[PDB]
DNA sequence: CACACACTCTCCAATTCTCTAA
DNA sequence: TTAGAGAATTGGAGAGTGTGTTTTTTTTTTTTT
């Protein structure tokens, strides 16, 4: 069966944080004066990022869910590894 | 985004067919600019409908009229969407209790009751009947 | 019994090996240059004959015709697996499910029943007789049959799912269901793996542009009433029709259909309450439906007139003048029907019309106006209780709508059939209630009426609408009132008798020593004189004129001003027009006009 | 009869509470 | 001060139980024939 969960090991680092790393690679933001308009494609992307993940939740509750992840090992190592090398 | 958008299956790209029939709705002239004085009709009735013939659709652009005719039920949404925004991106501040809805008829019966068939299944057809 | 999947690869090498001589002893694979046109989708019925099989293996024959349904599907996973070899050139995309099946393969280079677009047929062998339907017993069930009968119901093309194609609103993938049963489950949710690993909710939407359609019609064969037994009711067949088979035949047709015998499925309670027993229907696998230079020649003749005249009635003497008017009927008016009536004693050659215009004409019905226990002259409605739903059945002056009916009796027409009478000559056309709701049906025709006296015999001392008691409301519809008199006359009752008499004792019309035209030629005369379409040139508006004023002071001077009105040179006019189309001239003369005259009062003298 | 709906109960495991070490 | 390992509580998957279903004719009577 496999009930999948948001976790800290199943797909954050897997499907999650590395891929979440070239989502914006090819971004198309315009700066000062579009803030508006800036944020709406962040929020576009975002919000499509999380989807692929994890579809079984809205997007809010996807964000609220993983910043509580943020206070795991998995986690934290790989932020600070995405933050260094690769 | 507008621009990535085909029909399921159809390869006809949206934003191509709205483009398509926003140059039609500004060009065409000759039925004896045409659509123009529709759209200004509309502004000073109230009626939320424009009537466009599949004849002058087909004689301005073959190709528009073939996506029209097989995929109506993407190909008319999208042609509201082309006349609303020629509409208010003209008159900019008169009020419509909805948006317009583009209806395309052909002036005489393209099929018969008996001759319908499931080729011909979500597909737009004119048919005379009592 | 037999392993299927040698026979695939024997059915395999038929498709492939057979070859038949068509022209000039030259040899052709007729299946092969069929399965190019398929696989070209140039054709999409292939109808596979077992006479063709019989010639080197009756044995599958026999295994075919005793397992029909099963041998179907065998063949058509032989041909869908035979089609890539035949194939040479790019299909012309023109259903927009080809359209869907190019984007469907382009993708998987980027459903083998959905990309099946063919259907095959087994033409019956000649060494299975056809049977009748109360002769298709529980033995042949699942088997191969031909049945003859009478159509007497069909429906509307109607699209039959196949295969149902769905798309998935999370993971953007295709799903295809077939469908055999004749019900079927529609699918909710995704069973894509993508979507239940993740449990993501996502659900499948049909795609009718997707999913594969075919043409589907439900008839009713009926027994042939000589056919059925002395003492029973005929029986009846249901026939399911799918693809090219659709639209062959329409009710009344005399059919032969080849198909498989098979019982209805069930679903729901159907099941549980009828136990054992099981309705039946045929699936239909093939559908059978049961001059110019040389007779110009022989029309030069300047008796034509006269031949067809004769030829319109060979056992009847001394009514040439009645002949030539039913001509006229045949023949109608420039638009433009004729309407005629016939008034005599009972038991009299008047009958005789009737019969021999109904036989002749191309388009006709004879009925009686003595108020019917079956469909009248008007339509009527059938329940059809096994399902319930209603049908709408035509009648007498629905079946004749572009030709002629005869009415036997019309005097016992009742008023709610002389008010219909009215619609028609008025308008061409009824109107009838199916369930409350009103639908109107053509009935464009020419009526050829026969009457008799209310009591007794007729009596030229009384007016005519004594005599027959009915009203001239529609005697004056009519164009032509004939007296078909009847006196005892020893020598002609004597050539008559001679002439019933040869015709009991050899089956057949006595020698007259005279050649009327054949049925059929009549026929082709009749049309292309009918194709015409004459015009009256207006220099002879003043002879017409004169004509009609001279015919009514005629009766204004001498039969103290019997009815006559505007439609009198109507009619006049009609009768020419009708004699200009018969002569094939395209325009109205003298003497078109003097024989209309002629006509009409040799008629009235018929009367007085 | 029997094949779909409608409803309840139980178990399983996933999340949060509590106490401890980094 | 953060967070992670062990114990207890809550969410929901799914196993099990019970319910519901597939125009026609003869005769009378009042009013109108
Ligand atoms: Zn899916």
């Amino acid at each position: 069966r496999n009930i999948p969960k948001l976790d800290a090991q199943r797909l954050i680092s897997e499907r999650g944080l590395p891929a979440l790393r070239h989502v914006f690679d090819k971004a198309k933001f315009k700066g000062k004066g579009h803030e508006a308009e800036d944020l709406k494609m962040l929020i576009r992307h975002m919000e499509h990022w999380a989807h692929r993940l994890f579809p079984k939740l809205q997007f809010e509750d996807f964000i609220d869910r993983v910043e509580y992840l943020g206070s795991k090992k998995e986690v934290q190592t790989c932020l600070k590894r995405i933050r260094l090398d690769l | 985004l507008g621009q990535k958008l085909v029909i399921w299956g159809t390869d006809v790209n949206v934003a191509a067919c709205k483009e398509n029939f926003q140059r039609f709705l500004q060009r065409f002239i000759d039925p004896l600019p045409l659509y123009m004085q529709r759209l200004g009709e509309i502004n000073v009735i109230g009626e939320p409908f424009l009537n466009v013939n599949c004849e002058h659709i087909k004689s301005f652009d073959k190709n528009l009229y073939r996506q029209l005719i097989s995929y109506p039920q993407e190909v008319i949404p999208t042609f509201d969407m082309a006349v609303n925004e020629i509409f208010f991106d003209r008159y900019p501040d008169s009020i419509l209790e909805h948006q317009i809805q583009v209806r395309p008829f052909n002036a005489l019966k393209t099929k018969n009751m008996r001759n319908l068939n499931p080729e011909d299944i979500d597909q737009l057809i004119t048919i005379s009947g009592m | 019994l037999k392993d299927y999947a040698l026979e695939k690869e024997k059915v395999k090498k038929f498709l492939q090996e057979f070859y038949q001589d068509d022209e000039l002893g030259k040899k052709q694979f007729k299946y092969g240059n069929q399965l190019v046109r398929l696989a070209h989708r140039e054709q999409v019925a292939l109808y596979v004959d077992l006479d063709d099989v019989a010639e080197d293996d009756p044995e599958l024959v026999d295994s075919i015709c005793e397992n029909a349904r099963r041998y179907a599907k065998l063949f058509a996973d032989a041909v869908q697996e035979l089609l890539p070899q035949y194939k040479e050139r790019e299909v012309v995309n023109k259903d927009v499910l080809d359209v869907y099946i190019e984007h469907r393969l382009m993708m998987e280079q980027r459903p083998a029943e959905l990309m099946r677009r063919f259907e095959l047929y087994f033409q019956g062998p000649s060494s299975n007789k056809p049977r009748v339907i109360r002769e298709v017993r529980a033995d042949s069930v699942g088997k191969l049959v031909t049945v003859r009968g009478i159509v007497t119901r069909v429906s509307e093309v109607k699209p039959k799912m196949v295969v149902a194609t769905y798309t998935c609103d999370q993971c953007g993938a295709e799903t295809y269901q077939p469908i055999q049963s004749p019900t079927f489950m529609p699918l909710i949710m995704c069973p894509s793996q993508e979507c239940q690993t993740n449990r993501s909710g996502g659900r499948l939407y049909l795609q009718t542009r997707g999913s594969r359609f075919i043409k589907f019609q439900e008839m009713k064969m009926q027994e042939h009433s000589d056919q059925v037994p002395v003492g029973n009711i005929p029986r009846s067949i249901t026939v399911l029709v799918e693809g090219e088979n659709t639209r062959i035949a329409q009710p009344g047709d005399h059919v032969s259909v080849t198909g498989i015998f098979l019982p209805i499925l069930r679903t729901g309670f159907r099941q549980v309450v009828q136990g054992l027993l099981s309705e039946t229907y045929l699936e239909a696998h093939r559908i059978v439906k049961m001059l110019t230079r040389e007779e110009l020649r022989q029309i030069a003749e300047e008796d034509f007139y006269e031949k067809l005249a004769a030829s319109i009635a060979p056992e009847i003497y001394g009514h040439e003048d009645v002949k030539k008017a039913l001509l006229l009927l045949l023949v109608g008016g420039v638009d433009g029907n004729i309407n005629i009536c016939l008034m005599g004693d009972p038991g009299v050659a008047k009958s005789q019309l009737l019969s021999y215009i109904d036989r002749l004409a191309p388009r006709s019905q004879y009925t009686t106006g003595r108020g019917s226990s079956g469909v009248g002259l008007t339509a009527a409605v059938l329940r059809d209780s096994v399902s319930g739903e209603l049908t709408l059945e035509g009648g007498a002056l629905v079946l004749a709508d572009q030709g002629v009916c005869c009415i036997d009796e019309f005097d016992k027409m009742a008023e709610a059939d002389r008010t219909a009478i009215h619609e028609v000559m008025e308008q061409q056309t009824i109107s009838i209630a199916k369930a409350g709701i009103l639908t109107t049906l053509n009935a464009r025709c020419s009526i050829l009426a026969a009457a008799n006296p209310a009591y007794g015999r007729y009596n030229p001392r009384r007016s005519l609408e004594q005599n027959i008691q009915l009203p001239a409301a529609l005697l004056s519809r009519f164009d032509l009132l004939w007296l078909i008199q009847d006196r005892p006359d020893r020598d002609n009752d004597l050539r008559l008798a001679q002439h019933i008499t040869y015709v009991h004792q050899h089956s057949r019309q006595p020698p007259s020593q005279f050649e009327p035209l054949d049925m059929k030629l009549m026929r082709r005369y009749i049309a292309m004189c009918r194709e015409k379409q004459p015009m009256v040139p207006e220099s002879l508006a003043d002879y017409i004129t004169a004509a009609y004023v001279e015919m009514r002071r005629e009766a204004w001077a001498s039969k103290d001003a019997t009815y006559t009105s505007a439609r009198t040179l109507l009619a006049i006019l009609r009768l020419s027009t009708a004699l200009a189309r018969l002569r094939m001239v395209d325009v109205v003369e003298k003497e078109d006009v003097n024989e209309a005259i002629r006509l009409m009062e040799m008629s009235k003298d018929s009367l007085l």
